[PDB]
């Protein structure tokens, strides 16, 4: 059934699984028209499909042309997500196909189940975890590839950089979710933490800075402070 | 007007005949039911006084044979049987009528209720859902499971209702996933009406047969089937106008006949609220919506 704090280590076992987050698929700016009405303008989006054990990220870029002439876009976006995830699964060799797909929002369950009828043995699961994957577009290299896209495109990344050489998947996921939670709660501050220091480069082939083990401890502490702080500035505590 | 003669009534029992019912005391001189209208299927059903568990009964059509009830003390139930000797049977019956040992099917002349509940129900079609090929009548009880229930255990004792499953390859054309799930017209009109059922008379008949088994026996799988068949029509944007008009009449008489005190268990809140207020056909069931709103506004 649902994925929560109790069965949390299941994410790091040897059964292939993917999280799917659809938050950033349909993105708009809201603006005034010449007549003083309100209209939306779509901007490019992305499906965030992540293997939490290996860090492999399948970033399917959703170009605004997919919305042209379509109605009820927020509903369509869920079905388009499910269509693209199904197409990704079919494209993978059998031994790489997931045994479970965990959707971050329960409204993805029926669209994905329907698109995966041909795969009765792949479990489609919700989660009670409040995961911060919406903040993926605060990672500069991911935002850049999405905004520059002129056509539908899939781009592959490892969201853990080389961290798995030194830490376990559990610890790598914990770091990722801490970074993304910080970026979601106060993007400007989080990005200042990550990059204020101009002596730590981000490698061309990486997403995050090249911190030593000790520097990661300081970084992680600084992100925890930020999250608690903002939780202060928010609730006045 | 036909008759169903009883050898006797050895155990106290409430006997239903269609929408009517009456109590018979242990060893009371009861010898059956006369004046049964020809032209419709009928159901004769039983609930024992000592064990209200297991309502059970028999669907039959007197045009197909001479049928009588005799209690079996070994299996502990009232059994329907066919007598093949037409003359012995006419004789036992005329005798019981002369002794006035029978209840009369108590139909009011103005009243079309049973016709309206059984318009597309016939004995031959009933046997395609409930199987015992050696008898012309069909036994149903409260506990019998449906073929679909058995997929999610005795096959011979099952109601073969056509499996309806909205998240199934049968319901969903490859490449039309969103379209077919949000608008079930292709599943309704092509798969079910043109392919399996063959016409709306057959679809309406299974829908009606499902309701009556739910109402008379508390058969849970039949209730599921009735609601699934309603939901499949209501969730289709393209339905022939005559089917919508007939469905409104069918459901109206079903809601009208339902015991007020069984609405809680026999009516699915989600399906009815979806069908009456959210579906493509939210505005096409005027008679059903009016009776539901005036009789069961709590559910909604
Ligand atoms: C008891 C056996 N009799 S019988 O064989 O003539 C069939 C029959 C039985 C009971 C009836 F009320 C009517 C017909
Ligand atoms: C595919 C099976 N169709 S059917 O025509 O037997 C449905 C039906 C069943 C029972 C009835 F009393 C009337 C109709």
């Amino acid at each position: 059934g649902a994925m929560n704090s109790s069965n949390y280590a299941e994410l790091f076992n040897n059964d292939i699984k993917l999280f799917v987050d659809d938050t950033n698929v349909y993105r708009v700016t809201v603006h005034k028209t010449f007549e003083g009405n309100v209209a939306t303008k779509a901007i490019n989006g992305c499906i965030f499909t992540l293997n939490p054990k290996t860090g492999h990220l399948f970033l399917k870029i959703i170009h605004t042309s997919v919305w042209a002439g379509q109605k009820r876009l927020s509903q369509l976006a869920k079905w388009k997500t499910a269509e693209e995830v199904s197409a990704l699964v079919r494209s993978l060799p059998k031994e790489e196909q997931p045994k479970q797909i965990i959707v971050t929002r329960k409204a993805m369950l029926d669209p994905l189940e329907v698109h995966m009828l041909d795969f009765p043995n792949i479990a489609i699961r919700p989660t009670e975890l409040r995961l911060p994957f919406s903040a993926a577009m605060s990672i500069d290299k991911l935002s850049d590839v999405v905004m520059k896209a002129t056509e539908p495109q899939m781009v592959l990344f490892n969201i853990y950089d080389d961290w798995l050489d030194r830490i376990s998947s559990y610890t790598a996921f914990s770091r990722l979710t801490l970074l993304l939670r910080a970026l979601k709660t106060n993007e400007e501050s989080a990005k200042m933490i990550l990059l204020s220091d101009p002596t730590i480069t981000i490698k061309s082939y990486h997403l995050w800075p090249s911190f030593t083990d000790e520097q990661w401890i300081t970084i992680e502490s600084q992100m925890r402070d930020l999250i608690l702080t903002e939780y202060g500035r928010k609730y006045n505590v | 007007m036909n008759t169903v003669p009883f050898t006797s009534a050895p155990i106290e029992v409430t006997i239903g005949i269609d929408q009517y019912s009456f109590n018979v005391k242990e060893n009371q001189p009861f010898h059956g039911i006369k004046d049964i209208p020809i032209g419709h299927v009928h159901v004769i059903h039983f609930q024992h006084a000592d064990n209200s568990s297991m309502r059970y009964g028999y669907w039959f059509d007197c045009r197909m044979g001479n049928f009588y009830i005799q209690y079996d003390p070994k299996d502990g139930l009232y059994k329907m049987m066919e007598e093949r000797d037409g003359a012995k049977f006419e004789n036992i019956v005329h005798n019981f009528k002369e002794r006035q040992m029978m209840v009369s099917y108590p139909k009011i002349d103005e009243d079309d209720t049973w016709y309206n509940l059984t318009e597309f129900v016939q004995m031959d079609k009933i046997r395609k859902i409930v199987r015992k090929d050696e008898n012309q009548f069909s036994y149903v009880d409260s506990s019998m499971t449906t073929v679909q229930e058995n997929e999610l255990s005795d096959p011979a004792h099952s109601l073969n209702y056509t499996v309806i499953n909205f998240k199934s390859r049968e319901a969903i054309r490859p490449g039309h996933e969103m379209e077919d799930f949000l608008d079930k017209s292709y599943y309704l009109n092509t798969v079910m009406l043109q392919g399996i059922f063959k016409n709306s008379s057959n679809y309406f008949g299974e829908l009606q047969f499902a309701f009556l088994n739910a109402m008379f026996f508390g058969n849970y799988g039949s209730s599921l089937q009735w609601h699934a068949m309603i939901e499949l029509i209501c969730s289709s944007a393209t339905v022939p106008k005559h089917m919508l008009d007939k469905l409104d009449e069918i459901l109206y008489y079903q809601i009208k006949t339902l015991p007020e005190q069984y609405s809680d268990i026999l009516l699915n809140e989600r399906v009815w609220n979806i069908c009456l207020y959210s579906s493509f056909q939210k505005n096409s069931l005027h008679n059903t919506e009016k009776i539901m709103e005036n009789k069961y506004p709590e559910l909604l």
